[PDB]
């Protein structure tokens, strides 16, 4: 696998997301594109807006079609409206193809563009099931794939700087690699290791098993899928069910509980600085998510650092200093494996053989002592009864 | 913070 075209095409930063570059339209107008496996929708700013550097008018495609119908997407937090249509799109440093593909252009948003962040338009990249208005409405990837010789695989390598970034630095830094249609062997160690997909709408998997520093959570494994656990580049967090953020949260305070904590810190509300060079890694718990794997009774386990979980964040007061930002959140809706899980691993979304594979990321963020991890194979049983029901 | 599509809504 060696697709050095794509190296380094991605841009962007956990708290922001990551994009890439596209094009639209004739002649093609460039854009900046949220890479988000958390949604189905390619859709793009149609008219002007405060944070807006440039947005696709259409009135200037000769291949744009209208096709008179309005969508609306809400997500998790921002939402946004606007009109369908189609039209020609490229990835100038993916492979050279172009294709037809659905577009929405966004005429109204709602806490959906972010300040600076630098993108103007969102890929989804998951599965039609959850393409807003329906699943016929066909998501980018899916084209790609149907008129092109490019096979129905992506891989992603979410790169964390370590440290806070300026927009300047977001702009000239490199942000990752996204990988289409193939696996670069150069961004990850050691070996893939592959989840089934339980069901081809968001990016579904079943966690079996919940450790922090090997102390397993102790809990029906159904408490940890409930009521569903997908993987989503477009968002920061790892977020976590009710009932086991509380459980994770009070272990994690029990393993770093040499120090007390603001209460407003757990909740995300709050920083926590310590002076440069001296943030105290070792006092940090690891957690260890054990993910179902390709054989009966097999699963594997992935590893994060608390360098993943703890969010650099830019102290504006001090600044000299080291600042981050607790990056594990409640959820009222599942699991959800966010951009600090994804930046220890190159994942591979393998949509042929419906598997996603996980491999130590060669650009992961790391101390001296420990280090993230992939490791197999590991026996549990009745794994489908993880699974959660509607 | 980004957090990306909603069951529903
Ligand atoms: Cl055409």
């Amino acid at each position: 696998g060696s697709f050095v075209e794509m190296v380094d095409n991605l841009r962007g930063k956990s708290g922001q997301g990551y994009y890439v570059e596209m094009t639209v339209g004739s002649p093609p107008q460039t854009l900046n594109i949220l890479v988000d496996t958390g949604s189905s929708n390619f859709a793009v700013g149609a008219a002007p807006h405060p944070f807006l550097h440039r947005y696709y008018q259409r009135q200037l495609s000769s291949t744009y079609r209208d096709l008179r119908k309005g969508v609306y997407v809400p997500y998790t937090q921002g939402k946004w409206e606007g009109e369908l249509g189609t039209d020609l799109v490229s990835i100038p440093h993916g492979p050279n193809v172009t294709v037809r593909a659905n577009i929405a252009a966004i005429t109204e948003s709602d806490k959906f563009f972010i300040n600076g962040s630098n993108w103007e338009g969102i890929l989804g990249l998951a599965y039609a099931e959850i393409a807003r208005p329906d699943d016929s409405l066909e998501p980018f990837f899916d084209s790609l794939v149907k008129q092109t010789h490019v096979p129905n695989l992506f891989s992603l390598q979410l790169c964390g700087a370590g440290f806070p970034l300026n927009q300047s630095e977001v702009l000239a830094s490199v942000g990752g690699s996204m990988i289409i249609g193939g696996i670069d062997h150069s961004l990850y160690t050691g070996s893939l290791w592959y989840t089934p997909i339980r069901r081809e709408w968001y990016y579904e998997v079943i966690i079996v098993r919940v450790e922090i520093n090997g102390q397993d959570l102790k809990m029906d494994c159904k408490e940890y899928n409930y009521d569903k656990s997908i993987v989503d580049s477009g968002t920061t967090n790892l977020r976590l069910p009710k009932k086991v953020f509380e459980a994770a949260v009070k272990s994690i305070k029990a393993a770093s509980s040499t120090e007390k904590f603001p209460d407003g810190f757990w909740l995300g509300e709050q920083l926590v600085c310590w002076q440069a060079g001296t943030t105290p890694w070792n006092i940090f718990p690891v957690i260890s998510l054990y993910l179902m794997g390709e054989v009966t009774n097999q699963s594997f386990r992935i590893t994060i650092l608390p360098q993943q979980y703890l969010r650099p964040v830019e102290d504006v007061a001090t600044s000299q200093d080291d600042c981050y930002k607790f990056a594990i959140s409640q959820s009222s809706t599942g699991t959800v494996m966010g951009a600090v899980i994804m930046e220890g691993f190159y994942v591979v979304f393998d949509r042929a053989r419906k598997r996603i594979g996980f491999a130590v990321s060669a650009c992961h963020v790391h101390d001296e002592f420990r280090t993230a991890a992939v490791e197999g194979p590991f026996v549990t049983l009745d794994m489908e009864d993880c699974g959660y029901n509607i | 913070e980004v957090n990306x599509v909603a069951e529903x809504k």
